[PDB]
This record gives structure tokens, C-alpha cells and sequence, in this order.
């Protein structure tokens, strides 16, 4: 399965 | 000088929480390109200009055969641009999720062309930090394309580190999840997640929720299928060990380290580079506008000085 992933930055 | 009229937009390739990539046609030459569109009050609001200026710079100043080349770089009012090479066999992603599962010789070319990709940046002294699925694209020949360079950090020579708590959460490097900083090493744990994908059908850590995930990337221990061959178990548990100095590539020679492995032992490094070695999957595209390789979710969606970012307005001379 698995969706998409997205970035982040703190 | 280059402006927004100097092209045609024709369809959504991919959009992310920031910006959006649409498929675009150059007027004068009639050559296809791929346009990251991001929006300057969303990246001025969020303190992320430092970030977006170390995009463009690594987007100018790198030039290998599996590194997305920059064409132009400019800005208007509001936006900033990127007019990227075109990826016509879009994401590892879409790949993967169709196929389930790579052979292992599939998922050995295409982690041969991003050690090849990740030697040369960090050897430039850049650390990607963002190696993932989604950001691994194939060109029209079948070969890898990184794109994405949004939280590269320049300057990162030898054992020299970083303190940004960034990345992709199912791709986070354990040393990340802790506390002060972290070193170059985190690029090779991102290609043994992306290794472990291709070549096991699955994250090796995975939950909905993140808090539950991060404890799983600390904590847990990575299984393999009982079928996968040895040389690749002993590459994925060298890629995905949690101590960055016991890790695959986590030593002074960093790539070297992964070159050198057994499962790497049928490649030659310079057949690599130069672009000498056989796809496994060419594209099938008709057209440079035929997007095969792109979820619909995208495609099908309609498309309609005190702000003056540094270091930008950029024109290729190759
Ligand atoms: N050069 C390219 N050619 C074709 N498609 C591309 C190209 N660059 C990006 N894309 C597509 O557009 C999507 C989003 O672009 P990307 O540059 O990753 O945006 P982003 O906002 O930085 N994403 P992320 O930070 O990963 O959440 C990618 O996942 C690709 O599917
Ligand atoms: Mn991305
Ligand atoms: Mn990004």
C-alpha cells in the first residue's frame, strides 16, 4: 500500500 | 531576461504542500519542461527562505547525468520558478506501486545511479536529506533523475553537521529523531529505505501516526523476506543500522563504503556515470506531453524591490 509522503522542516 | 508569457502551461505533474510542478512548453524552442511554481508569502510566512535559496544554488551549480539540470531560475511578483529538465517516466513511486516489488538486478541499477548521484553531492559538499520515492524520478531513456533539492544544506564537508529537524517522516534517519546534530550519514539510510522498498514491497518501518512511527524507526528491528538473496540482506542491514558510525557509508570514506559492498561487486562505477549500462524500463511515452507515468490525481486537475530573493535569475549555458 503505502500513500504519498510529504517534507517538513521545523 | 526570462518571463512567465515565455510559456505554455499544459498539465499538473505533481503538487506538494508548498508548490506545485506543471508540465510546460517553451514558445521560442518548442522544448518540454517541468516549472516548479512555489509562492513567496507562503515561504516568507514559514522562515523558509533560507532553504529556497540553497535550492536554487544547488539547482545551478551541479551538473551529473542523474541530477535534474536547471534551465532557468527567475521570479515575478509573487512567484518563484524553476524550469527543470522533464522527467517523462516519472516517480520510482508510480513504479513501485504498480510492480509491488523490483528483482533485486532492477532495484541494483537504480541504487547504483543514486550512490552514483550521492557521491557526487556530497563530494560537492551537499547533503540531500530528502531521499525518497517520490523524489526519484526516471528521464525518457529509463535512467534516475533526483529532483527536489528543497532540503539540501550546503557546506557539509567530511564530518561536518546539521541541526535542522527536516525530511520525510517515514524516511527519518534515527539520529535525526534525537536530540543536537546529525552528519552526512542520513543520505544512506534514506537509500537503504528506498533500497528496502524496491527490493521488500514495503517500508521497513510503518504506522499512520507519527508519533508511533518515530518509535518504530528508534526501536524496531528490520526483517527480511527468508527469499532475499544474502549480499542484499547484508546491504539493507548495513544501510539501515541506527548508529550513523556503524552504518554503511557512516565511516570517513562515506560512499566508498557502499561502492565496495558485495551486492554492488558487478558494477563498474565508470560504466555508471557515463551512462553506458542497459535500462531495465525504458518509458513507453508516444509524445513529450504523454503523462503515462503521473497519477491522475495530478493530471486531471485544472491549471489557472523589498520581496526580490537572493542568489535566483539563472540562465543555462549548456
Ligand atoms: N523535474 C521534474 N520532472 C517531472 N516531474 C517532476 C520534476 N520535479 C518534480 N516533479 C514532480 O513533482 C512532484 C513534487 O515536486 P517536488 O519538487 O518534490 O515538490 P516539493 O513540494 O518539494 N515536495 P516534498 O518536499 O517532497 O513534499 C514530485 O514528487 C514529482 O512527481
Ligand atoms: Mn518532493
Ligand atoms: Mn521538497
Amino acid at each position: 500500500g503505502r500513500p504519498r509522503t510529504t517534507s517538513f522542516a521545523e | 531576461k526570462v518571463t512567465m508569457n515565455d510559456f505554455d502551461y499544459l498539465k499538473l505533474l505533481g503538487k506538494g504542500t508548498f508548490g506545485k510542478v506543471i508540465l510546460v512548453r517553451e514558445k521560442a524552442t518548442g522544448r518540454y519542461y517541468a516549472m516548479k511554481i512555489l509562492r513567496k508569502e507562503v515561504i516568507i510566512a514559514k522562515d523558509e527562505v533560507a532553504h529556497t535559496v540553497t535550492e536554487s544554488r544547488v539547482l545551478q551549480n551541479t551538473r551529473h547525468p542523474f541530477l535534474t539540470a536547471l534551465k532557468y531560475a527567475f521570479q515575478t511578483h509573487d512567484r518563484l520558478c524553476f524550469v527543470m529538465e522533464y522527467a517523462n517516466g516519472g516517480e520510482l513511486f508510480f513504479h513501485l506501486s504498480r510492480e509491488r516489488v523490483f528483482t533485486e538486478e532492477r532495484a541494483r541499477f537504480y541504487g547504483a545511479e543514486i550512490v552514483s548521484a550521492l557521491e557526487y553531492l556530497h563530494s560537492r559538499d551537499v547533503v540531500y536529506r530528502d531521499i525518497k520515492l517520490e523524489n526519484l524520478m526516471l528521464d525518457k531513456d529509463g535512467h534516475i533523475k533526483i529532483t527536489d533539492f528543497g532540503l539540501c544544506k550546503e557546506g557539509i564537508s567530511d564530518g561536518a553537521t546539521m541541526k535542522t529537524f527536516c525530511g520525510t517522516p517515514e524516511y527519518l534517519a534515527p539520529e535525526v529523531l534525537e536530540d543536537n546534530d546529525y552528519g552526512r550519514a542520513v543520505d544512506w539510510w534514506g537509500l537503504g529505505v528506498v533500497m528496502y522498498e524496491m527490493m521488500c514491497g514495503r517500508l521497513p518501518f510503518y504506522n499512520q501516526d507519527h508519533e508511533r512511527l518515530f518509535e518504530l524507526i528508534l526501536m524496531e528491528e528490520i526483517r527480511f523476506p527468508r527469499t532475499l538473496s544474502p549480499e542484499a540482506k547484508s546491504l539493507l542491514a548495513g544501510l539501515l543500522k541506527k548508529d550513523p558510525k556503524q552504518r554503511l557509508g557512516g565511516g570517513p570514506s562515506d560512499a566508498k563504503e557502499v561502492m565496495e559492498h558485495r551486492f554492488f561487486l558487478s558494477i563498474n562505477w565508470q560504466d555508471v556515470v557515463q551512462k553506458k549500462l542497459l535500462p531495465p524500463f525504458k518509458p513507453q511515452v508516444t509524445s513529450e506531453v504523454d503523462t503515462r507515468y503521473f497519477d491522475d490525481e495530478f493530471t486531471a486537475q485544472s491549471i489557472t524591490q523589498r520581496t526580490h530573493f537572493p542568489q535566483f535569475d539563472y540562465s543555462a549555458s549548456i
